[PDB]
């Protein structure tokens, strides 16, 4: 093999350039893998997983990097992984019992998994202070306090063809079994993404007309018949949806509480959802 | 027929008319250039 | 070992089949019934591939499990004349289908939608187009691509040149556009998230208002945090879908040179000019 | 409606038409020079 | 759009992707039907060279065989005109019509390629019907690309490319491939024979690659083939990785070049202006002129063994390597 | 029957957003911003405003000149016929200089217009890189988007400028046309022996296919976890919610390993730019240090060998 | 026509007018370059 | 005209002129270089 690019009897420039990239790619994969381990590491190796019968921390390969510091706009510095989120996860006592004593066995919830926070009903530990926008306004807020927002992107579409630009205020909320839980009384909007995040609804169908509860927009099927259908939970289960600490504000922790509860209905809303087809 | 401006937005209609007539005027002048008998710059016999 | 927040999620249920019998984890992997099936299919296919390597060559690039001849039609071939390829093909289809079904069980157990298994089904559809649908329409399993790192590149080359210029394939043009657009969208989305959460040193982490402002400043439109993930899935899935279309119409629905397909455009009465 | 008043709009229009007129006057001379160099309207026999 | 069923034939090893895919509904089935040969005419008596006056090419035929060839040639190139297409009135021995002078050259060419180009046509040969198919002009000829003078300071110079043309099979590839390789003898090879570059030994441009690509597009569609029938496109320049059709088509390029340069172009001066092309040239032979989209012209019907007189003598100076490949002895000026 | 998070059902329209305020040295944004119902179904409905700075305006001016030069040469190539321009729209191009001119300046109608169009287009993308760079800095963001764009420019400059200069001729560069530049792409592979055998072309495809794979995975994961507000990825990075946990757990339980909400964007970022970086490098290698990629593949033992199926052709001129 | 400047921002009109003039003049000069008769840099004889 | 700067922003107009003339000056120099009669580096006969 002769000609330009030859390095030896067998090696050439295009071959060595390729091995230079293999070295760079291997280093990059190590870097990317280390970036993957900034949340959830080191791994908690529970007692049943080891012959020594004692909980251990596992790093894995590559080992997790040094903690990352995020500067926040309000004037705080948060170190990732967060101490209090890990501390909460390794201190809470789950209301669930593993089906078998060996490691890898699934947990069987003891109480009500939807309110206890198991599996799809689980919530993360988040800050209890409601988020704010860059300007300084409340980030997620109902339309009553955020009067600059109107429902419907186009007035003409919402007026003449309201089916494809709906205004779900005043609609009825139906559970997964058709139970009429209540009626939407407000829409919560995110001032940062300009989207409806939740549908506030009274519990008149299953509780009082003055009890307010939040239905996440991604758990709600807003139909063309002035109905909102919630396949996640039963109409009666709306009564246990977590309530807001303040009637006009919602915190990141509260958002996880509410979305966790509705997500719990994927497996636990009705008997048989947790069972296989055959 | 001055009532047309109660229906069509005059400010947008005027801008769209100029852009639209710009495209058309270029289009027609270009069509004439492509022809043998009306390419004035080429000056073919008529 | 488990992630420090993983414990509260490892619950029972959400399976499609198998139920409590296979509902457990081995290390980080969820098993399920389809995990046993996908492991059986994967090992069986890989070991059969390695056996096919043993009969030809162990060079990693030169290993090739070739489909049977077109003379065999849709019949199952002898093992060393394309039958091994046919067995591995059904194993690979079984492995891929059980993989997506396993993701459906994991999606249900976590309360997530079935977007990931459905998006992967588009990839399975493209693969099934290559080895089942197109071979079926043309009438022989030999039209499938060989199972080899370098041999299947020669298959793509020759099949593309069976139509003398595969760049002129209209569905291929659309599919490539989606492929190029999705990596442009990925670079933009990946960079934008990193730019916000890793700003110039000293500055605080920026908000979603900065994200919208940045792309409206650059190109005048911002699709939003929800729109970009819809757009990314849309572009990637259309890239997968139109890839299947471009290859399915190459031979069953078009036997001539792909540039000749554009003769309809050249004969439109509006702009014939002759 | 823009902020400009009737006096402001009339003053802009007067200067605009003058400025447009001077722009067209320069182009007219440029076309006279171009015509003196090579005319661009062929006869029946072409060029 | 097309639809199944489609006819498939494997051209390479299984899994290489080398196959031919054909649509049976596209075949004309009549353009490729060879005419029924005339009955075997008795060969006896004096030769047509002495009985007839102005006979130069068909001297060794008998009178009965001469008449049989004339009737067959009439039904091959001009069945709707008859004898008066090449012969004026009651003066059959008059060489005045341009079609007569052209057809005399055509007979010599037909005899020449039938005798010397077995490296491409093997035992099939050709016939007046092979190109003409019962028409005065073959429907698959080509004219040289116009060479319009350029401004060099203007705009819009298409360097023989960037226009959808039927010559390039509706690509933007160079439209002058026929002139370069089927009338000229430009090198078709684009790939280097070495692993590493030798720019002073091999620096073929991408314009020449597209010109070669343009000719290959024609060679595929003109014969009903594709890249795979003559190539393993994964290893394109390897002859041992290519089917024998590549070797046969190699001689087809040189045979087509031989026909145009030596037999067609010398007929340009006598051709009428109505027959000439935009540049002023005579219509030239391409691959489709004999194949008409089929790998075997006229379904491979060997109908030149029924017609002695269309077979010449094997030229002793024929090499098939003297048409631009290491030599230009077989090409004219 | 569940909300698939494919189209936004309920929309809310506030006042049009002027944007985050810039330092008092940047040009004012445009004052035209509207809301589109159709674009609100997919994502953010607001169209505009756009920033026009020094580099932004200059990039448009260079880009317009490039497009005018290309368009006028295309229109002149079809004899100024708008009808033939539409008919030949995919086939027309601005052709590069012929090989005889090498790297010198060719006449206008013999590759000169191509070189001017290529120069101004290069200037416009370079200025657009600076425009993207400055917009990120003006808002106090990282310059990841600009450097991802710079990686794209590298392939753009490698294909059209760097590699032709290394080859010593502008003729090897790519014409400004739709089907003609596809012809260049194919002729490139034909000329240098099946670019499938270029290892960096293989790698560039790995990251191209891996980018579509990653965005399919990530886009579906975020949409599947949209019930838990996963699309709010900044909040999920600084304050890990259950959406980030479920997304990470979904892939960990599937394939044994997982990223974070922040780290998946690093994976997608690097896959996108490696596709274009390796592609540029592979284009630089061919013709310069490798003549025939198939013969190079045979030399390194990667080309498969097939058993006999036909009678091999023999070169008559060999 | 003086009311036209009350309708549209005069700054935006001038930018639109000047941008059109620059583009059109660039196109017209290029058309002349394409012709043999009016290509001044080519120095072509009549 | 001094009143032009109460309609057009002088700060932006100066920048637009400079980047605008940069594009035009580069274009014209390149066009002349791409001609036989005015490529001063090539030095062809005039
Ligand atoms: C450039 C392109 C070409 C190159 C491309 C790249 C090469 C090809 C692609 C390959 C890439 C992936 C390869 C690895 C796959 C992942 C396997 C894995 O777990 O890796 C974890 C590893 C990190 O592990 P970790 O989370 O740090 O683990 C910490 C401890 O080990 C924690 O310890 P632990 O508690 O987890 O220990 C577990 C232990 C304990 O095992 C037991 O005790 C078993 C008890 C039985 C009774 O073993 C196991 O349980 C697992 C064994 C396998 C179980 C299989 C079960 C099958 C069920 C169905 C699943 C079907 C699949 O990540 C990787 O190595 C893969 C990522 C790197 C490549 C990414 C892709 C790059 C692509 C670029 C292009
Ligand atoms: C982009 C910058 C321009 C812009 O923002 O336009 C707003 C324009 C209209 O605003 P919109 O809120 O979407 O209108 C609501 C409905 O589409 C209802 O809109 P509409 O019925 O008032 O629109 C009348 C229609 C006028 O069209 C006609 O009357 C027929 C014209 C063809 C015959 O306008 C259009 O042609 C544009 C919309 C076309 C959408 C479907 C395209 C297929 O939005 C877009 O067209 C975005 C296009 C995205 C691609
Ligand atoms: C020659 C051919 C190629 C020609 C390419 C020309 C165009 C270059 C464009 C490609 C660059 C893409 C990446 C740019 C980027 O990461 O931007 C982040 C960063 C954003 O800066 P910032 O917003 O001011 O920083 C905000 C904070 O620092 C917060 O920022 P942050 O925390 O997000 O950034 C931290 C980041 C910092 O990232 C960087 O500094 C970028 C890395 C610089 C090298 C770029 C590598 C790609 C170049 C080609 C690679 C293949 C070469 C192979 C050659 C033969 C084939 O961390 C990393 O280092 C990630 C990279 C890890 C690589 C691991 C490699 C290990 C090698 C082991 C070898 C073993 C044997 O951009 C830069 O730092 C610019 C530095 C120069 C970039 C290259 C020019
Ligand atoms: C027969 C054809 C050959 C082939 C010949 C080539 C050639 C030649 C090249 C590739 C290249 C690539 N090939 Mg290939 N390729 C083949 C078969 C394939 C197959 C397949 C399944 O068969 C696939 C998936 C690919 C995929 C790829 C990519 C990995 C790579 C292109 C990356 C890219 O995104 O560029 C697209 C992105 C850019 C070009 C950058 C864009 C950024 C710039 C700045 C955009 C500016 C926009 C501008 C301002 C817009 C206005 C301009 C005016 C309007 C004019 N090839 C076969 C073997 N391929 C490229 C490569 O990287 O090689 C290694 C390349 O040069
Ligand atoms: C359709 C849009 C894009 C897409 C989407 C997509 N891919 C996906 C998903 C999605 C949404 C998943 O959820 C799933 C996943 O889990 O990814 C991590 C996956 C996935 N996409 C993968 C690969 C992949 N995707 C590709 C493409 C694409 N994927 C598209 C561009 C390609 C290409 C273009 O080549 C590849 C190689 C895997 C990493 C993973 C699914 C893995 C899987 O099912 O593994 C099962 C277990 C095995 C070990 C497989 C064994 C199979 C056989 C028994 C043996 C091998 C047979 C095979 C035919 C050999 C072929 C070899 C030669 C071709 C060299
Ligand atoms: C990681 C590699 C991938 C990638 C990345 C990438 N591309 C990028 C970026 C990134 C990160 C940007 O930030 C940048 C961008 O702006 O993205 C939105 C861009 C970009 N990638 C683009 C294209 C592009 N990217 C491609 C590919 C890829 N991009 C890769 C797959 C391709 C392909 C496949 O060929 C193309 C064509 C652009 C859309 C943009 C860069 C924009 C640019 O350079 O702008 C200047 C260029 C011009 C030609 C100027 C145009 C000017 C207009 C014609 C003016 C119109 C007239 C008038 C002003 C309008 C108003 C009319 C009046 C009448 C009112
Ligand atoms: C008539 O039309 C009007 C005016 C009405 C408007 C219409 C415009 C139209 C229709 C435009 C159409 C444009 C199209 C279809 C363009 C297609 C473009 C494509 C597909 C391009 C694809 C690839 C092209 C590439 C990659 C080109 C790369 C070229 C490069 C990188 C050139 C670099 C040149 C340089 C840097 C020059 C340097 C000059 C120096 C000084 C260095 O030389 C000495
Ligand atoms: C292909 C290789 C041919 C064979 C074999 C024969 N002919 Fe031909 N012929 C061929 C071409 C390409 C042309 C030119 C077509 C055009 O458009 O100009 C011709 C022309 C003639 C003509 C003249 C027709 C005319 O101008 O009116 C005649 C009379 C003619 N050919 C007769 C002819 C005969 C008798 C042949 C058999 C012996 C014959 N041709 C063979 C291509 C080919
Ligand atoms: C519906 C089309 O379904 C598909 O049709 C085609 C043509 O009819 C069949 O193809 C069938 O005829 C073709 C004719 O070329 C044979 O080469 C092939 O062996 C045979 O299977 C496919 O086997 C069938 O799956
Ligand atoms: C956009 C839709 C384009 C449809 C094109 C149809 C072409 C039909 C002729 C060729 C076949 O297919
Ligand atoms: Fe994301
Ligand atoms: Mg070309």
């Amino acid at each position: 093999m002769e000609g330009t690019g030859a390095l030896t009897d067998y090696m050439n420039v295009a071959q060595m350039t390729l091995y230079a990239f293999w070295l760079f790619l291997a280093g990059l994969i190590v870097y990317l893998r280390m970036e993957d381990k900034r949340e959830g590491y080191p791994l908690q190796a529970e007692a049943n997983e080891n012959c020594n019968r004692t909980p251990e921390k596992k790093l894995g390969f590559p080992a997790p990097p040094s903690p990352k510091v995020f500067k926040l706009a309000d004037g705080r510095s948060i170190q990732v992984p967060r101490a209090e989120k890990t501390d909460y996860e390794l201190n809470t006592q789950l209301r669930a019992e593993p089906t078998a004593p060996w490691d890898g066995a699934p947990l069987e919830p003891t109480g009500n998994p939807m309110v206890d926070g198991l599996g799809p009903a689980a919530w993360a530990k988040r800050e209890d202070e409601p988020e704010v926008t860059h300007g300084g306004k409340q980030k997620i807020c109902p339309l009553r306090v955020a009067t600059e927002f109107e429902v419907g992107m186009s007035r003409d579409v919402a007026r003449f063809w309201p089916e494809i630009d709906p205004d779900p205020r005043g609609y009825q909320v139906l559970g997964c079994d058709g139970k009429v839980a209540g009626k939407i009384v407000d829409i919560w909007v995110d001032r940062g993404e300009l989207r409806p995040m939740y549908l506030e609804m009274d519990l008149s169908g299953v509780g009082s007309s003055g009890d307010r509860v939040l239905l996440p927009i991604n758990f709600a099927r807003v139909g063309y018949d002035s109905k909102v259908r919630v396949n996640a939970i039963t109409g009666q289960q709306f009564t246990d949806v977590p309530r807001l600490r303040e009637a006009d504000r919602i915190s990141p922790q509260e958002e996880d509480f509410i979305t966790g509860y509705f997500g719990g209905g994927v497996l636990y809303a009705v008997p048989g959802r947790t069972e296989p087809f055959l | 027929m001055w009532r047309m401006w109660k229906i069509l937005d005059y400010r947008r209609t005027v801008v769209l008319a100029h852009v639209g007539m710009a495209v058309l005027a270029l289009l027609i002048h270009f069509i004439l250039l492509s022809t043998e008998n009306f390419n004035w710059l080429q000056g073919n016999p008529y | 070992a488990m992630l420090d927040f993983e414990k509260k999620y490892r619950v029972r249920g959400g399976t499609l089949l198998g139920g409590d019998l296979f509902d457990f984890w081995i290390g980080p992997f969820y098993v399920g019934i389809f995990g046993v099936l996908t492991a059986i299919f994967a090992v069986l296919g890989t070991v059969l591939i390695i056996y096919g390597a043993s009969q030809d060559t162990f060079n990693l690039w030169q290993i090739s499990i070739a489909p049977p001849d077109l003379s065999y039609g849709l019949a199952l071939a002898p093992m060393m004349e394309g039958g091994l390829w046919q067995i591995i093909t059904v194993c690979a289809l079984g492995a891929f289908i059980t993989w997506a079904l396993r993701q459906a069980e994991i999606s249900k157990k976590l309360g997530m939608g079935y977007h990931v298994p459905v998006a992967f089904a588009v990839a399975i559809l493209a693969y099934a187009t290559l080895v089942v649908f197109r071979p079926l329409l043309m009438g022989a399993w030999g039209h499938g691509f060989p199972y080899g790192i370098l041999s299947h590149l020669d298959w793509v080359s020759n099949v593309g040149y069976q139509y003398l210029h595969f760049h002129y394939n209209p569905a291929h043009m659309l599919a490539v556009t989606f492929f190029f657009t999705t990596t442009l969208a990925l670079a933009l989305h990946g960079g934008l998230i990193l730019s916000v959460t890793n700003p110039k040193k000293g500055e605080p982490v920026k908000t979603a208002e900065h994200e919208n402002t940045f792309f409206r400043d650059v190109i005048g439109y911002s699709i939003g945090s929800l729109g970009i993930h819809r757009l990314g899935l849309f572009l990637a899935l259309n890239a997968g879908f139109w890839s299947a279309v471009c290859i399915i119409i190459s031979g069953p629905f078009w036997t001539r040179g792909w540039p000749e397909w554009w003769n309809w455009w050249l004969n439109v009465p509006i702009w014939s000019w002759g | 409606l823009t902020g400009l008043s009737d006096e402001e709009a009339k003053e802009f229009h007067s200067i605009f038409m003058q400025s447009f007129l001077i722009f067209t006057a320069v182009a007219v001379v440029a076309h006279f020079l171009a015509w003196a160099w090579r005319p661009w309207i062929p006869g029946a026999e072409g060029y | 759009c097309e639809r199944p069923p489609v006819d498939t034939e494997q051209k390479g090893y299984r899994g290489t992707g080398m196959e031919e895919v054909n649509n049976p509904r596209l075949r004309d089935d009549d353009l490729h039907l060879a005419p029924e040969a005339a009955d075997p005419v008795s060969a006896e008596g004096p030769r047509a060279g002495e009985i007839y006056q102005n006979v130069e090419v068909l001297d060794d035929l008998s009178v009965a065989e001469f008449t049989r060839l004339m009737q067959s040639m009439t039904d091959w190139v001009s069945p709707d005109e008859g004898c008066t297409y090449c012969h004026d009135g009651n003066d059959f021995a008059s060489e005045e019509l341009y079609t007569y002078q052209v057809s005399r050259q055509m007979i010599e060419m037909n005899r020449y390629v039938n005798a010397n180009w077995d490296s491409h046509m093997d035992d099939t040969g050709v016939t007046c019907y092979t190109c003409h198919r019962g028409e005065n002009l073959p429907e698959e000829s080509w004219f040289a690309e116009p060479t319009p003078d350029v401004n060099m300071a203007g705009l819009g110079n298409t360097m023989m490319q960037n226009l959808a043309s039927e010559k390039t099979e509706y690509t933007s590839l160079p439209r002058n491939a026929f002139e370069r390789y089927l009338l000229g003898h430009d090198d078709l090879r684009v790939e280097g024979d070495t692993i590493l570059p030798h720019l002073d030994e091999w620096d073929v441009s991408l314009q020449d690659t597209e010109a070669s690509y343009s000719l290959m597009m024609h060679m595929s569609a003109a014969t009903g083939s594709n890249c795979t029938t003559c190539h393993n496109t994964g290893r394109l320049g390897q002859w041992d990785e290519s089917p024998e059709e590549r070797e046969i088509s190699w001689h087809g390029i040189r045979m087509t070049r031989d026909i145009n340069a030596n037999w067609i172009e010398p007929l340009e001066a006598g051709q009428p202006e109505v027959r000439l092309g935009p540049t002023g040239d005579i219509a030239k032979v391409q691959c489709a002129t004999c194949h008409y989209g089929e790998q075997l012209p006229l379904d491979g019907a060997k109908m030149v063994d029924d017609y002695p007189g269309l077979m010449g003598e094997e030229d002793a100076d024929f090499d098939f390597l003297q048409f631009g490949d290491l030599g230009t002895d077989g090409l004219r000026d | 029957a569940e909300y698939q998070n494919i189209f936004t059902r309920v929309q809310v329209r506030g006042p049009t957003d002027p944007g985050v305020e810039l330092p008092a040295a940047d040009w004012p944004r445009t004052k035209g911003a509207t809301h589109s119902w159709l674009l609100g179904k997919i994502g953010d409905a607001q169209v505009g405003p756009i920033y026009l700075g020094t580099t932004g305006v200059m990039s448009i001016l260079f880009g317009i000149v490039s497009i005018v030069i290309i368009g006028m040469n295309m229109l002149a190539s079809v004899d100024w016929s708008p009808l033939e321009f539409i008919r030949q729209f995919f086939w027309v191009a601005l052709e590069p200089p012929p090989p005889e001119y090498g790297l010198s300046l060719p006449p206008l109608n013999d590759g000169g217009w191509w070189l001017i169009a290529g120069f101004t287009l290069t200037l416009s993308v370079l200025l657009w890189f600076a425009r993207t760079y400055n917009r990120a800095r003006a808002l106090g963001l990282g310059t990841h988007v600009a450097w991802a764009f710079a990686a794209a420019i590298f392939l753009f400059l490698a294909i059209g400028f760097i590699w032709p200069v290394l080859m010593g001729s502008w003729a090897k560069s790519v014409p400004f046309g739709i089907f003609p530049h596809l012809d260049w792409t194919t002729a490139f592979s034909l000329r240098y022996g099946n670019l499938y055998y270029n290892p960096f072309h293989m790698l560039s495809i790995v990251f191209l296919f891996g980018s579509a794979l990653l965005f399919a995975m990530h886009g579906a994961t975020i949409l599947a976890a949209g019930r838990y507000n996963a699309e709010r990825e900044i909040e999920q990075i600084t304050d890990r919610g259950t959406a980030a946990e479920r997304s990470a757990l979904f892939w960990r339980w599937t394939m044994g390993f997982n990223a974070t909400m922040e780290s998946i964007h690093r994976w997608g970022y690097w896959f996108a730019i490696l596709c274009v970086i390796t592609g540029g490098i592979g284009i630089l290698l061919t013709g310069t240090v490798v003549e025939n990629w198939y013969l190079w593949g045979v030399h390194h033992g990667i080309a498969p060998e097939y058993p006999e199926f036909f009678t091999p052709a023999v070169d008559p001129a060999a | 026509m003086w009311r036209l400047w009350k309708l549209y921002d005069p700054r935006r009109v001038l930018i639109g007018i000047f941008s059109w003039l620059a583009v059109l003049a660039l196109v017209i000069h290029f058309i002349l370059l394409s012709t043999d008769r009016f290509n001044w840099v080519g120095g072509a004889a009549v």
